[PDB]
């Protein structure tokens, strides 16, 4: 919802009067996935990245 | 503003356990790891990684008695044993942001 | 006042309940509880919204201070 | 890593850290190099260089006990000449809290006793002065009442 | 200042140049050692306990792991924290309460009770001697002309008198969800009550309860004696919130 | 089980300070702003009631408890230590009556609590009290208000302050003092000197008022004290 | 003063009167001699009205605290011993005829005797008091194996009957009180429903 | 990070007179008057 | 650093280390092991004999603590024969002053409450023993109780401790034993100490063995002799195959 959403459509936020956020922070017990998470989003969103 | 989200990917619960297994042990060729139950009610604290070590461990007594497939008891051991060492193994701490 | 707004926001509230945040942590309330709707897929704001905006990102900054002295 | 105080920190050790630990995980996981890491002091390690993915089967040394004791002597002896009048089983039992270190040790000594006496047989009685040396004990000398 | 160590500070209770005591919000963490969480809500008619019940093994007796203790007939508590420690504090309790019966001749009132758990706490707070005690009990019973009541005390001392608490490891979580639940007011009956404890446990942690995962004291103002419901009754209330 | 340590934890440094009790004033100083000021016919003990969600009831505990037909106390300061002295002073209180039936005096209390708090930076094994009380009372045709310190010292003030920010209500105090008060401003006056140091909105159920004039101590009901709230009263 | 106690099936059948002297002034003509130890375990106090309210007091304190420990509900050979150890240790001091009787979960109505000495016997039914010493004959006579709750109410009111009409120390109204597994059934005889053996 | 920089200086010793490396032939003398302080695996035999 | 010199200390993750170590030392026993059946309780101890040299039989580590009550410990032997004799000590006080043999959850809750005072001050150090209590009663049935040296006690219907606490805790999880009469019981406590137990690690051993249950009459013994043999051949039996 941070990184796709307002990355192909952004004139949604602009209806509601907001601008999209910039940036993610994962953050936990090691282990638990958050380069896997990474792995995921970078196979997928097809830009630059 | 500059860091907008603060995502904690907490570590893995009932449901979740058990999916996370289901991913893992799903290539491994057996006889029907029916007790899915136990495993997830034993493995607390498993992080996602713990889970994809108590899938291979249970692979690796198969090697070792020299079978070609795993049985229900392979992870019911593989749970104690990666249990105990991730225990004895330093204590993880929450950071919180 | 740039984006749209409810009926009652009681912007009041949120003034009070806390008592230390910063000028960005104001700003980024309002973009969360905004995206929010844009989940809901409501054009404006909502009450709630802007009610689980204001845990989400002050309250969770918000720990706890031992309550006997 | 667990350092964070703001005036000191050393915070250079640590980096040269997280590059071992992207070269264990993230990116294409490593599958063609195996990594045998050896501490002695696992209580001081950092959570993340441990669970799976890193190090994965741990194991412990225990410390050798009576019957280990037994084949770490008899094993460091067969390059010297010693007499049968050795028994192993004795010595062993003699020797408490001793390592594979201490093990080894102990033949060194015997046969540095049988270098002095101006033998070259190890007898029963030269290891079990190299036991009394090998072992830490301090110059005691009124251990006299019994 | 800001932290600094007196030398010895963090390992006797005395001050140290801050002016906190180090080894009581030392005290405070064993209570989130146990794994446990409790929440407690009071009604207009009958105050509720619901208590996470965790039996790790096949082996374990379910009978025999309780954290709801009966203290008097007209007071039960539930205990969080070590689990040594808890069990010590509430045979002392019941020695309190019926030291109380036993001089005044009026079995004693919830308000007291918690009163002096907490001084007898706060004793080990002040001597160097020894640690203070790693548990924290809430204790609930109806008062004779106050309606029910609620009780937590803390490791320190300091206890205090709610409309509804939780203690142990998702303890700033649940006061998040109660709060809501109470600026807005009901009518609080018996099944209202109940209704709200579990729904904010189950949700708070996301089980969403089989009978025989949470055990639940009540003491009404009807029957003022303290029961625990059993798996029977449980389940009732658990399809009955699967509906609504 | 065990015996008891033997030997005192405070000590002289180089200094010539004895630092536990140096820090048990630190202790004072970040407990809830408390209020005292003797007027000319009562004596007004205010204090910031303690709470942080809507979920304690504030009725279950008082800041400002009686001693005694004649006696009042609040503290500023960690709430335990509060509850062990204000049990000691009440029993004080009752050995004193019943030895020579006459409600004990106070001058006399705050010099007896005083030697229980001297009593603990001399002891065994014991840390000091880690609170201030202000006592105040009304016996012989005047007022009183003290304030016995964890030190053990006490003094005789006509107005003060304790607790958060107690530097800037002694200066506030010190200029709107002008003896000869009613009863009534002091809790006024009080309450403003609160308010100096208070944030938020105050109302009948987040502070804590205490009178003590001639008819005797008594708490102020939550009704009484919303009305002095009109901010004019 | 007397007591009286008698076992049936269900459970006991307790009875005692009122009547405390002082000498040959009688001081309360309306007492209760039947102190409730539990929630099913009587006991009959006798002999020096003083010393036996602190001993009851005394054992209800112990015998509470003991049941909430156990989450049980207490035996009455348990509150017996507990009266045994007291009147024994004290038995320079006190001077205290006690009969605990009440209906156990596991072991039927019972009665015990607990005589001046600090003695302790179970027994069919006791007896006790002053002016039990009038009503041997009777009781040993009357009372036969089995009987129902209805054959023992008219029992003990018959023998306290005849106790009161010879012993000075006994009168007033007679307190019986049946304790069965269902609760416990108090009632009071005064007047005409007093039996009456005048001849 | 308490020494966290001399105590990987002694790590280093300890690891040249008892890692792999053979070694060639040289003797080591250490002179302490505080024996108390040297970490265990500095003073077990084989290295000492 | 200084949080372990004291069982009055805290640490600041938030637990006393003193308790913890003691709990180690436990884990550094030979292992012993408890299971309830539906009318009696059977207990097993994997006694090391670690020399030639000391009597057969001898120096058990199962007490009796009263004349319906098994006490099987581990860990730290001193330590276990001193608290078999303050539970001696109140099982005989509790029938002083209620005249009847001591109920067995109450007996644990005591004896648990004594060694958890043991943990509170630095005068003292926490017991190193962890033990089973058993009992049967025809009355309550039996019980079993595990208590350890946090001051914890726990009704089980079997359990373990000692070096081996994690691979016996498997053979009892994969038994039936709701439904098993006393004598069937015994033949697989022996083939769980079998199985449990590591001939290269330790030198051989003696099987240890006692009833408490409907078969004695609510009394607690050792196994006779003859039935102990009898267990002891059905085990190697299990182990051949
Ligand atoms: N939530 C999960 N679901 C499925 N698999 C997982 C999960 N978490 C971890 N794994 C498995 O564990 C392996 C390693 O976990 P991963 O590297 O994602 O943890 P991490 O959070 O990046 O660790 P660190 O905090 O040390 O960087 C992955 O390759 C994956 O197969
Ligand atoms: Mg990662």
């Amino acid at each position: 919802e941070v990184i796709e959403l307002p990355l192909t459509n952004p004139e949604l936020f602009q209806r509601v009067g907001i601008i999209p956020p910039k940036g993610c922070l994962l953050y936990g017990p090691p282990g638990t996935g958050k380069t896997l998470l990474a792995r995921a989003v970078a196979s997928q969103l097809d830009c630059n990245f | 503003g500059r860091l907008d989200r603060k995502i904690h990917i907490d570590l893995p619960n009932e449901q979740a356990r058990l999916d996370i297994l289901k991913i893992h042990a799903g290539p491994i060729t057996k006889h029907g790891e029916i007790d899915y139950e136990a495993i997830v009610k034993l493995s607390d604290g498993f992080n996602g990684a713990d889970l994809r070590n108590v899938c291979t461990e249970a692979g690796m007594f198969a090697i070792r008695a020299d079978h070609d497939f795993v049985v229900q008891e392979d992870f019911m051991k593989a749970v104690r044993k990666v249990a105990d060492s991730k225990k004895l193994e330093s204590k993880l701490d929450y950071k919180p942001v | 006042s740039k984006m749209n707004l409810s009926e009652e926001v009681d912007l009041e509230d949120y003034v009070a309940r806390p008592d230390k945040i910063s000028g960005a942590d104001i700003n980024s309330i309002c973009q969360e509880s905004g995206m929010l709707a844009v989940r809901e897929n409501r054009y404006i704001v909502l009450a709630k919204d802007f009610e689980k905006a204001y845990k989400t990102v002050i309250k969770k900054d918000e720990q706890e201070h031992e309550f006997y002295k | 890593k667990r350092f964070d105080s703001e005036k000191a920190g050393d915070r250079e050790v640590q980096r040269t850290m997280l590059e071992l630990l992207n070269q264990l995980d993230g990116f294409q996981p490593n599958t063609q190099v195996k990594v045998i890491a050896a501490t002695n002091r696992v209580d001081i390690l950092d959570p993340a260089l441990l669970r799976s993915g890193r190090l994965d089967r741990k194991i412990e040394f225990p410390m050798p006990n009576e019957e280990a004791r037994a084949r770490i002597m008899q094993i460091h002896s067969r390059k010297m000449n010693v007499s049968p009048d050795v028994n192993y089983e004795e010595l062993a039992r003699c020797t408490d809290d001793f390592n594979g270190a201490q093990c080894k040790a102990v033949c060194v000594e015997a046969g540095m006793i049988a270098l002095r006496r101006g033998a070259t047989e190890l007898t029963h009685e030269d290891y079990m002065e190299g036991i009394l040396e090998v072992q830490a004990k301090k110059k005691a000398n009124l251990q006299y009442y019994a | 200042s800001r932290g600094s160590s007196a030398g010895f500070d963090r390992h006797i209770t005395i001050f140290s140049p801050e002016g906190r005591l180090y080894q009581v919000e030392y005290a405070f963490k064993a209570i989130n050692q146990g794994g446990l969480t409790s929440v407690a809500v009071r009604g207009k008619d009958c105050a509720v306990i619901v208590t996470q019940k965790k039996v790790p093994d096949k082996l374990l007796d379910s009978s025999t792991v309780t954290h709801l203790f009966k203290i008097t007939e007209n007071i039960g508590c539930v205990m969080t924290g070590m689990t040594a420690d808890s069990r010590s504090q509430v045979q002392r309790a019941r020695y309190e309460a019926a030291n109380w019966k036993y001089k005044y001749g009026y079995e004693i009132p919830v308000d007291m009770l918690c009163k002096r758990i907490a001084d007898i706490s706060q004793v080990y707070t002040q001597n160097a001697e020894m640690r203070p005690l790693g548990c924290c009990m809430i204790l609930i019973g109806i008062d004779e002309e106050q309606g029910p009541q609620v009780y937590k005390c803390d490791p320190a001392g300091y206890y205090c008198g709610f409309k509804a608490t939780a203690a142990g490891v998702k303890q700033t979580e649940s006061t998040s969800f109660l709060e809501k639940k109470v600026k807005k007011k009901f009518d609080w009956t018996f099944e209202q009550t109940v209704e709200t404890a579990i729904t904010c446990l189950s949700t708070v942690l996301s089980i969403d309860f089989k009978p025989s995962e949470i055990e639940v004291g009540v003491v009404t103002v009807e029957n003022p004696k303290f029961r625990i419901l059993t798996e029977a009754e449980i389940d009732a209330h658990l399809v009955a919130l699967a509906e609504r | 089980a065990e015996r008891g340590y033997s030997f005192s934890l405070t000590t002289f440094s180089p200094s010539g300070k004895l630092v536990q009790i140096e820090y048990a004033l630190a202790a004072v100083a970040g407990g809830a702003p408390s209020v005292g000021i003797k007027a000319a016919n009562g004596v007004v003990l205010a204090t910031e009631k303690k709470q942080k969600s809507i979920l304690y009831d504030e009725r279950s505990v008082h800041k400002v408890e009686p001693i005694t037909k004649h006696i009042g106390l609040v503290y500023s300061g960690m709430g335990p230590d509060y509850r062990v002295l204000v049990h000691r002073a009440r029993k004080l209180a009752q050995q004193y009556y019943l030895v020579y039936q006459e409600p004990i005096p106070t001058a006399q209390l705050v010099q007896r609590v005083a030697s229980v708090m001297q009593e603990y930076t001399q002891s065994g094994g014991v840390r000091p009290f880690g609170v201030s009380l202000l006592i105040c009372g009304w016996n012989e045709g005047r007022p009183y208000l003290f304030q016995s310190d964890p030190s053990g010292a006490y003094f005789a003030w006509k107005a003060t302050a304790m607790g958060k920010n107690y530097v800037n209500g002694k200066t506030f105090l010190e200029k709107r003092y002008n003896e000869d008060l009613e009863l009534e401003d002091a809790i006024h006056t009080a309450i403003l000197t609160l308010k100096e140091s208070f944030e938020g909105q105050m109302t009948e159920d987040n502070i804590e008022v205490g009178i003590c004039n001639e008819a005797g101590f008594r708490r102020l009901t939550p009704t009484e004290v919303k009305d002095y709230l009109a901010a004019i009263a | 003063t007397t007591i009286m106690a008698v076992q049936f099936d269900g459970g006991v059948v307790l009875g005692a009167d009122s009547r405390t002297t002082t000498g040959s002034y009688i001081a309360n003509r309306v007492t209760d001699k039947l102190t409730p130890i539990h929630d099913r375990i009587f006991c009959c106090r006798s002999g020096s009205a003083a010393d036996t309210q602190a001993v009851a007091d005394a054992v209800t304190y112990q015998l509470g605290f003991h049941s909430i420990e156990l989450n049980e509900p207490p035996l009455v050979h348990t509150a017996a011993s507990l009266f045994k150890e007291m009147c024994y240790r004290y038995r320079e001091d006190l001077m205290a005829g006690i009969i605990i009787a009440g209906w156990d979960p596991q072991e039927g109505g019972q009665v015990y005797s607990v005589p001046m000495g600090g003695m302790m016997v179970r027994q069919s039914f006791a007896i006790g008091g002053s002016g039990s010493s009038y009503i041997y004959g009777y009781v040993d006579a009357t009372y036969r194996e089995g009987m129902t709750k209805e054959e023992c109410l008219q029992f003990t009111a018959n023998a306290l009957a005849l106790a009161m009409e010879r012993d000075g120390s006994s009168g007033g109204v007679i307190r019986l009180a049946a304790i069965a597994e269902s609760g416990v059934e108090r009632q009071v005889l005064l007047g005409d429903q007093i039996p009456k053996f005048a001849v | 990070g308490g020494d966290n920089e001399v105590q990987r200086t002694m790590l280093e010793l300890i690891n040249q007179l008892d890692g792999f490396d053979p070694r060639g032939n040289i003797k080591v003398l250490m002179a302490t008057n505080r024996p108390d302080t040297l970490d265990p695996a500095l003073m077990r035999p084989g290295r000492l | 650093t200084g949080y372990d010199l004291s069982a009055s200390t805290f640490s600041p993750d938030g637990r006393v280390f003193q308790v913890e170590y003691a709990m180690k030392a436990v884990e550094n026993s030979s292992t012993a092991i408890g299971i309830r059946c539906k009318d009696g309780v059977v207990f097993g101890v994997e006694k090391l004999v670690l020399s030639k040299l000391y009597e057969e039989g001898s120096n058990k580590r199962l007490f009796n603590v009263d004349r319906h009550v098994g006490m099987a410990v581990a860990g730290l032997l001193a330590d276990a024969r001193s608290l078999a004799d303050i539970a001696r000590e109140e099982a005989s006080n509790f029938r002083s002053n209620f005249g009847y043999n001591i109920p067995l959850k109450h007996l644990a809750d005591r004896v648990a409450m004594y060694v958890h005072a043991y943990t509170l001050y630095s005068a003292v150090r926490p017991f190193g023993c962890s033990f089973m209590l058993g009992s049967y009663s025809v009355n309550d049935g039996a019980q079993l109780y595990m208590i350890d040296p946090s001051g914890v006690s726990y009704g089980y219907w079997g359990c373990a401790i000692g070096k081996a606490r994690q691979a016996a805790k498997t053979e009892i999880e994969k038994l039936q034993m709701k439904e098993m009469t006393c004598r069937d019981i015994v033949k697989e406590v022996a083939k769980i100490i079998y199985i449990v137990h590591d001939e290269v690690k330790d030198k051989a051993f003696e099987l240890e063995l006692s009833w408490v249950g409907e078969l004695t009459n609510g009394r607690h013994e050792i196994v006779p002799k003859d039935i102990r043999e009898e267990a002891e051949k059905y085990a190697k039996e299990s182990l051949k195959e």
